[PDB]
């Protein structure tokens, strides 16, 4: 699932907690989470390509 | 966006902390460590390694060698008294 990717991500953010000199690796990961969450809402926002021509 | 490459790079944690210094000490010290040390002194042999062993070992410090050592000097001058008298 998407949850596998995200679980490994947030676990790794908290692993990245346990390592220093990697203070912006997690910020890149956060961005990856953001856009991942963006594409699902992009997809949910969708207007189906076809025009309505049955009713409309 | 694409993760950075630091988490998978390690190469200076081995100077980065204090027990590294201790580690390189105690790999030499302990690796070539003996189970027990060598000696608490033992030489003075001529039937006097026994004198040292009984009196001047770590086993005891007691007044017996003192008495013995005193008596040697007493025996020298006491005999010499009759050499002078």
């Amino acid at each position: 699932a998407k949850s596998a990717a995200n679980k490994l991500d947030w676990a790794k953010v908290i692993s990245s907690l346990r390592i220093t000199g990697s203070t912006a690796t997690q910020l890149s990961s956060f961005k990856k989470r953001n856009d991942e969450a963006r594409r699902q809402l992009l997809e949910l926002q969708s207007q189906p390509t076809e025009v309505d021509f049955s009713h409309y | 966006v694409s993760t950075l490459i630091p988490p998978k790079v390690v190469s200076s944690k081995n100077i980065g902390s204090a027990p590294n210094a201790k580690r390189i000490a105690n790999v030499v010290h302990f690796y070539k460590s003996l189970p027990q040390g060598p000696a608490p002194a033992i030489k003075a042999n001529t039937r006097l390694a026994r004198y040292k062993a009984k009196y001047f070992d770590g086993d005891n410090a007691s007044g017996k060698p003192l008495w013995h050592f005193a008596l040697g000097i007493i025996a020298f001058g006491y005999s010499m008294e009759y050499y002078f008298h």
